[PDB]
């Protein structure tokens, strides 16, 4: 939806382990 | 630059004969194939227009003047939800502001940081992958812990590359700019290519994970293409040549596959997928103690393609699955494999009018639930009786997720909105009853103050009557008086939904210029369920369009924005939505377009990558009650010379693999062809840098891009720095 235009970092760690 | 000055643009003698059900063999021209290939003619096509697009661009002093406010609105420290890893110690995601890619980072201590003193002074660099390679020319794509913390499985793509590359390292061998100047990289040998369109599935064993794969191909075999697609599992400490291939269907070469693993190792699942409709098969097998090995039993619980069902968990042979099956607006039920005919129940039941968006399990036997209600975002906690126990950040207004790890006492959600930078909240399951809910992080944004700004929510009515909301975002000294210039956004298809988000440069534009955002929450969307994708999806897509023209007709018949001053903006799907909207909308609708990677030529879509999964979207060209409904929308195929076109910039990625840019290419070559002389100028630009699959760009060319893109748009609206 928002890949190129919004940062994703914040989502970044929801789902590492 | 003026009107009528495009690059020579050769028309070739190409004719496809199509087959309509109403009128028979219907012959199609298109002179613009050959944008389809890649030589020397097409590149210096591309070169031309990318220089035209340069060159108009150069004539507005106001860009590098907004360059210069959104490279400082974007230059703010960044951070994820922190995991905790079975080591004891936390990991997370911290950008210093304006790095390219994020840095994993790893808590000095095995205690959840007080993450006020800083991410340096609490953490130290476990995994920066910016120092994959030392150009920049790789990026971490995907990466996954084992469930015990000893492994870290991270997938890489560089650039020029089609497919990711998964490796494997000791979660005690970093990867940073130390680490690699003072000896090896730290990494096993194992290195498995070939992976594309999974996820990292670990079994609970920490012996090795799934991942989905294709055939490996030599430089110049085959075609473009992802076929015959293999589940495959790697036992780490390993080559891939030891691999296992757990599911693979030659019948159905065009299917692809998803895993999850059992918290409890009793369960492994496989999930296939034949299209981008949300249905999929969903098949279990029984692990032993022994985890996976060749020959794996199958169940067959879910056997032909009617809904969509994602495990969410399960308590013995009880699994609880969230599923659209009977529910457009999705439900949680349990399937019992105790039984030979598996019981099947509702454990949480649909709501009429919200979305079931996500589920997880927490603390062994609670469920978060996220609910998209008015296309904004609740978060309940439920018991093991599926009894509703409280609402989790009940004045929160916008796009949640959960973030945990089933066994743990603590679960995360990260909250973002159009005015909402992004927090993190912790549920601790430990504390007192009163205070287990709790900020652990808000983000602080650069010179903006989100609290200048105010998103509503406003309804319009479509062609058809439907009501269909809209987000409208400004800054709050903006009036709606008819004066303000609107950037429209939208998607309109996939069941993705046009959520709330935060942007620093689309607030500064905002604020810059007095202007207003508007998201409207078009059909085609997931937003109410699948109910309102089915509402804008094959034979009733032009209901898309519909509601996206409504959407600006509105802005201005209602004073929230200025005649002549709509501009939009979207991607992909989007792309496509604006390329058709300004063929269909009556003239003057919009004042500007930008159109981003979109797909536009839909007689030919499935004939590209892997566009032939669309066809759950758009229909099949092939089939001539389908076309019937196709040709009438495609944007290259309904271009006319007796409408003023509003002032239009393409932007593409040469390397885009999802969406090839021929769509855009042969859409931009029949618009300057059929309006050479439009008073507004009619643009693209390309970007020659073949970003590997799931790269993106540099931050530094994001603000290049993004500054060239709305200082467009606030020429063509005539909108002044003030």
């Amino acid at each position: 939806w928002t890949a190129e235009h919004v940062d994703q970092t914040l989502a970044s760690g929801n789902d590492i382990c | 630059w003026a009107p009528g000055n495009y690059p020579s643009t050769r028309r070739s003698d190409h004719v496809d004969t199509y087959q309509s059900a109403s009128k028979g063999e219907v012959p199609v021209p298109d002179p613009y194939q050959w944008l389809e290939e890649s030589t020397d003619e097409v590149d210096k096509w591309t070169t031309a227009q990318a220089d035209l697009a340069q060159s108009y661009l150069d004539q507005n002093a106001d860009i590098q003047k907004l360059a210069e406010k959104f490279r400082a609105s974007r230059n703010y420290a960044k951070f994820s939800a922190p995991t905790l890893l079975d080591d004891g110690h936390w990991y997370w995601f911290y950008n210093r502001g304006l790095q390219s890619q994020s840095v994993l980072y790893r808590s000095k201590e095995p205690a959840l940081p007080d993450f006020s003193k800083g991410d340096d002074n609490v953490g130290d660099v476990f995994f920066d992958p910016n120092v994959l390679a030392a150009d920049g020319s790789a990026g971490m794509v995907l990466c996954k812990f084992s469930p015990d913390g000893k492994f870290f499985a991270y997938a890489v793509s560089h650039l020029g590359g089609d497919y990711s590359t998964i490796y494997v390292r000791s979660t005690s061998s970093p990867l940073s700019q130390a680490s690699v100047a003072q000896g090896v990289d730290g990494r096993l040998s194992d290195e498995v290519k070939w992976f594309k369109f999974s996820t990292i599935i670990w079994t609970k064993d920490s012996k090795g994970f799934l991942y989905q794969r294709y055939p490996a191909r030599e430089r110049h075999e085959g075609t473009r293409s992802d076929r015959n697609a293999m589940m495959c599992y790697h036992k780490v400490g390993t080559t891939q040549e030891e691999d296992i291939i757990v599911y693979q269907d030659n019948e159905h070469p065009e299917w692809i596959y998803g895993a999850d693993t059992s918290e409890d190792g009793k369960y492994l699942y496989l999930y296939q997928f034949k299209d981008t409709s949300k249905k999929n098969l969903l098949w279990v097998a029984e692990l032993d103690e022994d985890g996976v090995k060749s020959g794996i039993h199958w169940r067959k619980v879910v056997n032909e393609y009617a809904a969509d069902y994602n495990i969410i968990t399960n308590h013995g042979s009880l699994v609880y699955i969230k599923t659209n099956l009977n529910a457009p607006q999705y439900k949680v039920i349990t399937i019992d494999l105790s039984k030979d005919e598996p019981e099947i129940r509702d454990f949480i039941p649909e709501e009429k009018d919200a979305k079931l968006a996500q589920v997880n399990c927490a603390n062994e036997e609670y469920f978060v639930a996220i609910y998209k209600r008015n296309v904004k975002d609740e978060i309940y906690l439920y018991s093991k009786a599926g009894v509703q126990l409280t609402r989790l950040a009940p004045d929160f207004v916008g796009a949640a997720s959960i973030a945990n790890r089933q066994k743990q006492t603590h679960f995360f959600l990260t909250l973002s909105g159009f005015n909402t930078p992004g927090t993190i909240a912790r549920y601790d399951f430990t504390a007192p009853e009163t205070q287990r809910f709790s900020i652990l992080r808000t983000t602080k944004v650069n010179e903006l103050d989100p609290d200048d700004f105010e998103s509503t929510q406003v309804w319009y009515e479509s062609k058809d009557g439907t009501k269909i909301p809209m987000f409208i975002v400004r800054h709050k000294s903006t009036k709606f008086d008819g004066t303000a210039a609107a950037i429209q956004y939208g998607y309109g298809g996939f069941a993705t939904s046009a959520d709330p988000f935060f942007s620093p440069i689309i607030l500064t534009f905002l604020q810059t210029y007095g202007a207003i955002f508007a998201v409207p929450s078009i059909r085609g969307g997931g937003e109410f369920g699948e109910e309102w994708h089915k509402g804008g999806r094959r034979e009733t897509k032009v209901n898309t369009f519909d509601d996206f023209i409504a959407a600006a007709q509105f802005l201005v018949k209602n004073k929230y924005a200025a005649p002549g001053k709509v501009a939009i903006n979207g991607a992909a799907n989007g792309g496509l939505l604006v390329m058709g909207s300004i063929v269909r909308a009556p003239e003057g609708t919009f004042g500007a377009a930008v159109p981003e990677g979109g797909v536009a030529d839909l007689l030919k879509f499935h004939k590209f990558t892997g566009g032939q999964a669309w066809i759950s979207e758009y229909g099949n060209p092939s089939i001539p009650e389908e076309f019937d409904y196709i040709y009438p929308l495609s944007p290259v195929h309904n271009v006319r010379t007796d409408k003023v076109m509003p002032a239009t910039l393409i932007t593409v990625n040469i390397g885009d693999g999802r969406v090839v840019p021929m769509h855009s290419f042969k859409f931009i070559a029949t618009l300057q062809h059929n309006v050479p002389q439009n008073p507004h100028p009619l643009l693209i630009k390309i970007d020659k840098s073949w970003l590997g699959h799931g790269m993106g760009k540099p931050t530094d060319k994001n603000v290049k891009d993004a500054a060239d893109k709305w200082g467009f748009i606030a020429r063509a609206l005539g909108l002044e720095l003030k």
